[PDB]
């Protein structure tokens, strides 16, 4: 027994490329599209719930996850890798920050943490890079609203708006036309739903789409009252219904 | 491409693990052995190729006992078999130590099962080159088991493996039909000594020595014991008499 | 075993070269160019962001210029992810030195530490080298302003002006042409911009595709100050030097 | 215990250290030097637990010398003492702590000023005009508190010491067999081989 | 074929063979010959010692594991040293802990199990040496043949090494004869030296070339070299 | 609390003649005021013509002897049955004893 | 690649064999064992006239009654000498006596096969076999003077005379004739000095060759250049005298 | 966890990794050392593929392991550092335990052992470095000059060179250094050194740096000028013929 | 170059062949199975194919009892299936101990999927060629069906099927739900839900079963159990009087 695989599985090639990273990215390209737009008072991330069989319950499978009460993430690439990444992220958020400073980490930091994890699976012994790209959106008191993208290489960049996956190229273009630095949250949700329609082939409604936002504090989603400083989570997942309402005036 | 059979735990394009399969070849190539489950016990018998006249008779024992109530017999690479039994013996002790009651046959089977299945998970180890027939008597019945290098094992009425496995199997399938209500411990011992003799035809070139053991709630009291002396001869003859 | 898949990242080529290092260097040569120029009154760090978009956020960014200490900063060329790992360990060494001696880590000591870490992945552990090259700019009371460079091989050196990344060949010749030992911070800032400008692979050189930092010793104080130019400040210094 | 005195004058530091080494009933030696040279311009005196005393001294010495060679530079007295304090402060919570008290006196060739640091076995460091360890201070501090002036010449310094050593020889119970004195200035470390009757 | 499956011991041939183990066996056959036979009171080891030059000594091939046990080697000297040593401990452990003398049949099981391990895991290599263990315990004289494959067998007599096939056919014939040499040691030896020559072909077993060991009823396993065997040449 | 030591009494004597030597010792084994045995051999023959006795705490004495004897055995195994000179046995025994310098063999031993 | 401790289809260990090929390229070293002592001689073999020939150490002392010569990758012998010396001293500490020449040898040979990448048996950490052979010569009260040859294979033989190195097969066949169970120490020294001269690529002189012996009375000593130069001369004379 | 045997024997009895480690030395800049009668001198060549450096802070080619011993090398720089470090530490350790600085032979022996160990340990490749270690034993006045290489072998030389074009320069030294009469002056010794370097540096006033180590921890490096002065006079020696 | 097919590393196309081949292995038993949800129970059916006459039919099962409330059926070789079952039981036993309440079906499913994902990324661990379907009546989600594969993927179903003729069973059930408009068999007794399953099993596979051709597990409030040859027989008989 024993992991004899203690050497790197990702190495440099004569041309200067890192094979496995390139391939991992290729895997992300095949993934279902997903995107994120940054408004001036909120951020929105959304993707397509590509069901594997009409017998499968697509609710029991979220592609958009909450990392902290003010940070959510969505992906493109391999579902399983995303899942475990979300877990590792939710934890690193406590162990490396909340348990020390007593408050959740600011977006760029938590992202920097997720990136670290992904980076290691690029150099550590006997493992392949994660086959996913994430779009993390959150809000912290001193940076406001932000949106980041993390790649299998472990690299990450901030965006005003962007998309990844299958039809990223087409969608990126579509956003560059409708985005401006004055967009109000509701506007972005609108633009979001639109950019998302160009990808979706089949049913385009509040059951084949998953969408969440990082906006105002929802004290109705806190669970308790008594502490003035605790006003609720800024991360809300839009309900099946809430989606359609905005689809009619589309 | 190819080369899907050079490292252990690798899946070939069809979903197979060639190394495990190559292990089997090592089994079929070895001596043969069987297990017959009677109405309240089990009997193990195995062929012992007598290479030369220098081999002391009644000495190079091949059947093994795990704890006090289990008997194991295997075909293929002898060393691997012993190894698998050593593990089984530790596995059993560990169980008796924690639970007091001597380890149930089904439970013991899985212990060997998991342990064997394990050697098909990593390419740093080689699979077991043996199939094992083992069983005994426990709290509720008698059980007979056969374990493959793939870690696969099932419960059996009768089982055999090795060189003359098909011959044996044929003979066993007969017994299962002509004794639907059950066979007795005394019967099985003879019947077995026979099966070995017939199944010895696929390796008739060499002289062989027979070996049997049993575990009957009434005959052995629930303990695994070897068949020697008079009771043994009575079955050798029962065979020599029907081999003609 | 596993030997089959081991790339053997730490071996010598028949010509005494280190495969991975050579390749990692090759990797680096496609990274945005970063330049470091040292004047009598300060150091200038400027880097070109490779590939951009209209939606890319440039305010909440800092992908190539990192602050290691209060007196030391670095410009990166290569895998940002790797770069960050080394940067963080570097920021630690600096703090340990401070905690141990109540003095700021001398620039060379910090640079050497990092280079050794890199050199390590070169001689043992079978892991790939970090695809990163650094330009360090710092100040200490023993040599004042210093400029250093470290690459994947774990080797490091000191310069008056240097470049890492793509087109270092062309950029170095241009620098080696208009550089003079009595330069002044603002001359360098200008020289830097010109150089990046003549070696870019883009149409024009705009403010959004740049990073700028200067370690000056503001005559109005007596201490050292690190300034990482903001989107606006870059736009300005871009028009002034005449590039609109 | 032993005598460990130090005084920072105008352009140097003076370290007085008893010469006796007693093991129970007898005085084994009367010519002991309770000091090590950490660098050409930094000196360290020490007193305490029988074995740990020299072991610690020599361990610190080796490290400073290794730093000097590695970097071709001399750490400032301040740096050296901060390093020593950390060493002591670490071992205080270890299985077996070093029970050593030290006096670090050096001349900072960069600031052109002498410096005197006092650090006890716990890792408590303090910078002073003059200091002592153990019972030594109990006798000398009143004298030093009285006669001490920041601009004293090395000569006035030695006279002040000589005065402390005399008060120690009069009121203190044990015979520490006189002291060895050393001066640290812009020119290095030198020993005043004439204090037995100066 | 073979070429791709003999890389290491962890690999199985498509036919079900373990080449590395088989190769180890080959180092045995290339080794010098040695023989073993026992009566009902004694067990004897006769081995032919090999040498490099005419200025080199003849590498000893008999090793004592305890007062009632010993063996002879065929192949890699070191591996035999390793194994004999391990066996020496197992005997020692038995005496110390249980004050019992280790059954020869049990020493065989131990050797087998040890060897088996070096054939199922990566990195290791089969032991390249064969062994003949003789001993007198609580159930009489014994003789075992050990194979790097992990197969240990109890016999009345046998031999291993180069040309070992000669003495092995000889003893297979002389069976009914020696097996009854109870009470007379000198006979079993002469009988062994007669089987040992059945595999010669080069020279005649000289004084400092023959090696003989014996154990039994009232004989603590002892080795005979040189003039000690002159009366058997 | 548990005390790992005990005292089984007994005495041993050793005299060296010009070409001989004797090592005697009573054969009584006790515990406080009771007698455990009127005959418990306390002096042994360890081979290579060496007699030894570890008197004091029985359990310790026996363990030591047993260890020494087994030491002789391996001395033969490792150095082609060479004879363990008495001076070598002595030195060897010192190492055996000092090996438990911080949890001693509560015995006075003579060979 | 393939296990660093694999068997060839001939039942041989690749690395051990290849290890032997490396030793065939080393300087020649010869040993003659006589009832008056053992003699060890080695071909210095510098690789440039600037190299201070006396800093070449191919004959070392393991203890006062044991010394040895090396051949092949000499750097690999450092730890063997170290393990050897330690074993000899350790033995003395535990037993108040000198370690038997054979024992010391068996101990050195025990390291020999401690190599691989994870061979199930203990903790053999050493990536390859030693690329050097040794001639351990010494004396003890039980078997008097002895000469041993230790190989990277782990096996060791006792010889009356033996040569290892580039000119071994040649010089060995030579010793075959010359050796008889009654040579004197002097005869041996000259004999060694003689054979070295034959196999050496250079013209043998007190500067590119070194001698030494081991006698029960004064133990292991290395012959200084003055003493050797004389035996060189004394040899030239007895050769021209017929 | 990584132990793959990288340095192993090949069919012909060679250990290619050590072999190739040596090829790295051949590529490194040239270094030379010649011992006088009361001193040892170490010369090295500075590259010129890239120029615009800052010689002040850039690592120099001759390192002090201790106040009385220096070490220069040829090959991978990054590797040399690791050895320099272990040497300096072993140097202090030795003073701490034996209460006396190391002798050049000892310090060399130690560095060589380190190199050797890396040739037969798993997961590590040999040092692509070869070194020259010179100095004066404590309280001794007789000069010492040693050289080590990846294989782990070391020895002393009256004069030696390592690095690119070491063949050419060694040849120069072989027919220019008389052991009968070694440079009896710190002066003529540095001359012989520069002369040899000039066979390969091809005009390099700034491309040649020398260091002179004398008894009792007296080490010192010459500045471009002092060297340039030697160059200037050496070029005239040829044209006056 | 060609080894990106032997261990779990990306291929130039971004694929993990070893995982793909693992899926292949799950059909090696040539057995089919399907699960359906009652109004308040969950049923799983799997073909039982005993070839040899020498086998003791009662020891041949691919349905396991993970916990007092969770049942799991496996599609794939038996050794891997048993390996997976053991782990699943240990995981469920531990969870209870540590958190103070029985481990939910979907949770155990997730945990198993996570473990499977690890073999997808680490090189020395090979994927398990099996597909695990967990069922139970969660005290919060009611009847539950969760399935995981070698890729580390998992999801909850309204009903599902696995095996060679998987697609037939699926489109079959798929149609029955479009027709009934509700996402579950609307029955009160489980005996009927079991029958419904055995029915649509036959209608899809196009074959008839005897009491020794099936294997049935039933999950209910606080208990999961498997029917016996006879309990099944009584079920075949009931569907016999209606067709």
């Amino acid at each position: 027994m024993t992991d004899r695989y203690s050497f790197s599985l990702t190495t440099f090639s004569p041309s200067g490329k890192l094979g496995q990273i390139d391939y991992a990215l290729t895997a992300v390209k095949q993934g279902v599209t997903s995107l994120g737009i940054k408004a001036t008072n909120g951020v929105v991330i959304a993707t397509e719930k590509k069901s594997s069989s009409p017998l499968a319950m697509s609710e029991t499978l979220s592609k958009v996850s909450l990392l902290t009460p003010d940070i959510g993430a969505v992906y493109s690439g391999m579902g399983p890798d995303y899942r475990v990444l979300v877990d590792k992220s939710r934890k690193v958020a406590h162990t490396s920050y909340k348990r020390i400073y007593g408050e959740y980490p600011p977006t760029k930091l938590l992202v920097s943490e997720v990136a670290k994890i992904m980076q290691e699976a690029t150099q550590s012994g006997g493992v392949r890079p994660f086959g996913v790209s994430l779009l993390i959106a959150g809000h912290d008191e001193f940076n406001g609203f932000s949106l980041y993208q993390v790649d299998p290489s472990g690299s990450y960049f901030p965006w005003k708006a962007t998309a990844i996956g299958k039809g990223s190229v087409a969608a990126k273009t579509f956003l560059e036309k409708r985005w401006n630095d004055e967009l109000e949250l509701e506007d972005a949700i609108h633009i979001a739903l639109l950019t998302l329609k160009e990808s979706v082939e089949g049913e385009f409604n509040g059951d084949t789409i998953e969408l969440a936002i990082i906006g105002d504090e929802n004290p109705d989603l806190l669970g308790y009252t008594g502490i003035p400083t605790d006003k609720g989570p800024r991360f809300r997942k839009l309900t099946s219904q809430e989606i359609n309402d905005r689809l009619e005036a589309l | 491409g190819t080369g899907y059979d050079l490292s252990n735990s690798v899946f070939s394009p069809d979903g197979r693990n060639f190394q495990v399969e190559y292990a089997v070849k090592a089994v079929e190539n070895g001596t043969t052995s069987i297990g017959i489950k009677c109405n309240d016990g089990v009997v193990f018998a195995v062929e012992k190729l007598i290479t030369s006249k220098l081999l002391v008779p009644q000495k190079n024992v091949k059947i093994q006992v795990v704890d006090r109530h289990i008997g194991c017999v295997y075909s293929g690479l002898i060393p691997d078999g012993r190894h698998l039994v050593n593990r089984g013996r530790e596995e059993a002790a560990s169980f008796k130590k924690l639970y007091k009651t001597p380890i149930p046959i089904p439970a013991f089977a899985d212990r060997l099962g998991q342990y064997v299945q394990a050697h098909t998970l990593y390419n740093s180890v080689r699979p077991f080159g043996v199939s094992t027939i083992f069983g005994g008597v426990d709290k509720n019945g008698a059980h007979l088991y056969m374990l493959e290098p793939s870690g696969s094992y099932w419960g059996y009425k009768g089982a055999a493996t090795g060189k003359g496995r098909q011959s044996a199997k044929a003979e066993l399938e007969k017994l299962v039909d002509h004794h639907p209500e059950g066979l007795s411990a005394r019967e099985a011992v003879k019947q077995a000594a026979k099966i070995i003799y017939l199944a010895h035809e696929d390796n008739k070139e060499k002289d062989f020595e027979l070996e049997i053991s049993w575990c009957s709630l009434s005959e052995t009291n629930g303990l695994h014991k070897f068949v020697k002396g008079d009771l043994l001869q009575e079955a050798i003859d029962f065979a020599q008499k029907e081999i003609n | 075993g596993s030997r089959r898949y081991d790339s053997r990242t730490t071996i010598f080529s028949p010509e005494g070269r280190l495969y991975q290092v050579e390749y990692a260097l090759e990797s680096i040569s496609h990274a945005g160019t970063a330049i470091g120029i040292m004047a009598s009154d300060g150091i200038v760090l400027a880097a070109e962001r490779k590939v951009t978009s209209t939606l890319l956020e440039q305010d909440t960014s800092t992908e190539k210029l990192y602050k290691l200490n209060d007196k030391i900063a670095v410009a990166v060329a290569g895998l940002t992810a790797d770069a960050e790992i080394l940067i963080n360990t570097a920021r630690i060494h600096a703090q340990n030195y401070l905690k141990t001696y109540n003095e700021d880590i001398p620039v060379e000591i910090l640079v050497r530490r990092l280079s050794d870490i890199k050199q390590g992945y070169t001689q043992h552990g079978g892991l790939r080298p970090f695809g990163v090259s650094f330009i360090y700019a710092g100040y200490d009371d023993r040599y004042g302003y210093q400029l250093y460079t470290s690459n994947p091989s774990g080797n490091y050196t000191g310069w008056k002006a240097i470049s890492v990344g793509a087109n270092t060949s062309a950029a170095q010749t241009l620098l080696q042409m208009d550089y003079k030992d009595d330069m002044k911070v603002d001359d360098a800032i200008e020289l830097a911009l010109k150089t990046l400008s003549k070696t870019t692979d883009s149409s024009a050189l705009t403010y959004d595709r740049l990073e700028f930092a200067t370690i000056r010793k503001g005559a109005n104080d007596g201490e050292v100050y690190q300034k990482i130019f903001k989107p606006q400040e870059i736009k300005d210094i871009l028009v002034k030097t005449g590039i609109t | 215990m032993d005598i460990i005195l130090g005084i920072r004058v105008q352009d140097s530091v003076i370290l007085a250290s008893s010469k006796a080494v007693t093991r129970g009933i007898s005085v084994l030696k009367d010519s002991d030097d309770k000091t090590r040279q950490l660098s050409p311009h930094t000196l360290m005196s020490f007193a305490g637990e029988a074995g740990d005393t020299v072991q610690f001294a020599e361990y610190i010495q080796a490290n400073i010398q290794l730093y000097s060679i590695r970097e071709d530079y001399e750490l400032s007295p301040q740096a050296v003492s901060s390093f020593v304090r950390q060493e002591l402060a670490k071992s205080i919570r270890s299985r077996r702590p070093y029970q050593v008290n030290v006096l670090i006196g050096g001349y900072d060739k960069k600031k052109n000023k002498p410096e005197l640091y006092q650090i006890d076995y716990l890792g408590t460091k303090v910078e002073l005009p003059y200091g002592a360890h153990g019972y030594s201070g109990f006798y000398t501090f009143s004298l030093l508190d009285h006669h001490y002036r920041p601009d004293m010449t090395t000569e006035e310094g030695l006279d002040l010491l000589k005065l402390c050593v005399q008060e120690l020889e009069k009121r203190m119970p044990m015979d520490f067999k006189g002291v060895i004195v050393k001066i640290v200035d812009k020119d290095g470390i030198r020993q005043v081989d004439d204090f037995q009757a100066q | 074929f073979r070429n791709n499956y003999d890389g290491d011991t962890v690999t199985f041939s498509p036919t079900g063979r373990l080449f590395q183990v088989e190769y180890a066996l080959e180092a045995i056959k290339q080794g010098s010959v040695t023989v073993g036979l026992r009566s009902n009171t004694h067990a004897v080891l006769v081995a032919l010692k090999r040498n490099a030059d005419e200025l080199s000594s003849y590498q000893k091939k008999i090793i004592k594991c305890d007062e009632h046990m010993g063996l002879s080697l065929a192949g890699l000297a070191p591996d035999a040293r390793v194994l004999s040593n391990y066996l020496r401990q197992q005997c020692n452990y038995s005496s110390l802990v249980f004050n019992r003398k280790l059954a020869v049949e049990r020493a065989g099981h131990l050797l087998c199990d040890k060897a088996q391990k070096n054939t199922q895991s990566y990195g290791g290599r089969p032991y390249g040496v064969g062994l003949l263990i003789i001993g007198y315990d609580k159930s009489g004289a014994h003789l075992l043949e050990f194979q790097p494959s992990g197969n240990v067998t109890e016999l009345y007599g046998t031999a291993i090494g180069a040309r070992s096939q000669g003495a092995k056919t000889y003893l297979e014939r002389t069976l009914d004869t020696f097996i009854k040499i109870d009470g007379n040691p000198d006979e079993l030896i002469k009988a062994g030296v007669e089987a040992i020559s059945q595999s010669l072909r080069d020279e005649s077993l000289t004084v400092d070339n023959l090696s003989i060991a014996i154990v039994g009823k009232d004989t603590p396993f002892t080795i005979y070299d040189g003039e000690a065997v002159a009366k058997y040449i | 609390q548990f005390n790992p030591y005990g005292d089984n009494g007994g005495t041993i004597l050793g005299i060296a003649g010009e070409d001989f030597a004797v090592l005697a010792g009573d054969t009584r084994n006790i515990t406080d005021y009771s007698i455990n045995s009127r005959y418990e051999p306390k002096v042994f023959d360890c081979g290579d013509n060496i007699v030894m006795s570890a008197n004091g705490f029985a359990a310790d004495g026996d363990a030591l002897v047993k260890r020494f004897k087994n030491s002789v055995k391996w001395y033969h195994f490792d150095h082609n049955d060479k004879k363990l000179s008495i001076n070598s046995a002595a030195r060897n025994i010192q190492h055996l004893l000092y090996g438990k310098r911080f949890f001693p063999y509560y015995v006075h031993t003579i060979i | 690649d393939r296990g660093v401790s694999t068997f060839s289809p001939e039942g041989r260990l690749f690395q051990v064999e290849y290890s032997l090929e490396a030793i065939k390229l080393g300087s020649t070293a010869i040993g003659i064992a006589t009832k008056e002592g053992v003699v060890l001689g080695v071909e210095k073999r510098a690789t440039s006239p600037l190299l201070e020939s006396d800093s070449i150490e191919k004959i070392v002392e393991i203890d006062r009654h044991i010394g040895c010569a090396m051949s092949g990758l000499t750097a690999d012998a450092r730890s063997m000498i170290e393990h050897a010396r330690t074993a000899a001293v350790t033995h003395n500490l535990y037993y108040d006596e000198d370690i038997n020449v054979e024992s010391l040898t068996q101990s050195v040979c025990d390291l020999a096969l401690r190599f691989g990448e994870g061979a199930s048996g203990e903790e053999r950490l050493m990536s390859r076999p030693f690329g050097v052979a040794l001639l351990i010569a010494g004396h003890d009260a039980d078997d008097g003077y002895q000469l041993f040859h230790a190989e990277p294979s782990g096996t060791f033989y006792r010889y009356n005379a033996k040569a290892i190195g580039s000119g071994s097969e040649g010089a060995q066949a030579e010793l075959l004739n010359e050796w008889h169970s009654s040579l004197t120490l002097k005869e041996a020294e000259l004999l060694v000095l003689k054979i070295l001269k034959q196999v050496m690529e250079e013209k043998l002189d007190e500067n590119n060759a070194q001698l030494s012996c081991i006698t029960k009375q004064d133990g292991f000593k290395i012959y200084d250049n003055e003493k050797t130069a004389e035996l060189i001369k004394e040899l030239k004379e007895k050769e021209a005298a017929e | 966890g990584y132990d793959r045997a990288l340095s192993i024997f090949s069919p012909d009895g060679h250990i290619f990794q050590v072999e190739y480690a040596l090829e790295a030395v051949k590529r490194g800049t040239c270094a030379v050392g010649v011992k006088g009668k009361n001193c040892v001198v170490l010369g090295c060549e500075r590259r010129s593929t890239l120029k615009l450096q800052d010689t002040r802070i850039t690592p120099s080619k001759v390192s002090k392991i201790d106040s009385h011993v220096v070490l220069s090398f040829s090959g991978l720089n990054a590797d040399s550092r690791i050895l320099i470090e272990k040497a300096r530490v072993e140097a202090q350790s030795h003073r701490l335990t034996l209460e006396d600085p190391v002798t050049v032979e000892y310090l060399t022996r130690y560095v060589a052992g380190v190199q050797q160990r890396y040739t037969q340990s798993g997961g590590v490749r040999p040092f692509g470095v070869s070194t020259l270690i010179a100095g004066f034993d404590p309280r001794d006045d007789e000069p010492k000059l040693y050289q080590t290489e990846p294989s782990g072998i070391y020895s002393s030389w009256s004069a030696q060179t390592i690095g690119r074009n070491s063949k050419t320069v060694r040849e120069f030294l072989e027919k220019n250094y008389d052991r009968k009469e070694p440079p009896a002056t710190v002066e003529e010794c540095v001359k012989l050194t520069v002369r040899s370097l000039l066979e390969v540096v091809q005009t390099g006033a700034k491309n040649i740096e020398i260091t002179v180590v004398k008894p009792d921890s007296d080490i010192v490096a010459l500045s471009s000028e002092e060297i340039n002065q030697y160059v200037t006079q050496i070029e005239q020696e040829k044209q006056e013929q | 170059a060609g080894y990106d097919r032997h261990i779990t590393i990306f291929s130039p196309e971004g694929r993990l062949y070893q995982v793909e081949y693992a899926f292949k292995a799950t059909n090696q038993t040539n057995i089919n199975s399907l699960a359906v949800r009652g109004k308040d129970c969950t049923v799983v059916i799997s073909q039982k194919k005993v070839p040899d006459k020498l086998l003791d039919p009662t020891t041949v099962s691919y349905i396991f009892c993970i916990s007092r409330t969770i049942g799991m059926v496996v599609n794939g070789p038996i050794p891997d299936a048993r390996n997976a079952a053991l782990r699943a039981k240990a995981e469920a036993a531990e969870f209870r101990y540590k958190y103070g309440y029985d481990m939910p079906c979907d949770v155990l499913a997730k945990r198993m999927a996570n473990l499977s994902q690890i073999y997808t990324q680490r090189a020395y661990m090979r994927p398990l060629g099996v597909i695990l379907t967990f069922v139970s009546v969660d005290e919060e989600l009611g009847p539950s069906i969760y399935k995981t594969d070698p890729a580390g993927y998992y999801v909850g179903y309204k009903a599902t099927a696995t095996g060679p003729k998987q697609q037939e069973i699926t489109t079959n059930l798929e149609n029955h739900f479009k027709k009934s408009k509700i996402d579950h068999i609307n029955e009160e007794s489980w005996e009927k839900v079991v029958e419904f399953a055995i029915t649509h099993m036959i209608d899809a596979l196009g074959t008839e079963f005897s009491k020794n051709d099936l294997e049935v597990g039933v999950a209910t409030k606080d208990k999961f159990f498997t029917l016996s040859a006879e309990n099944i027989e009584e079920r075949l008989v009931a569907i016999a009087e209606q067709d």
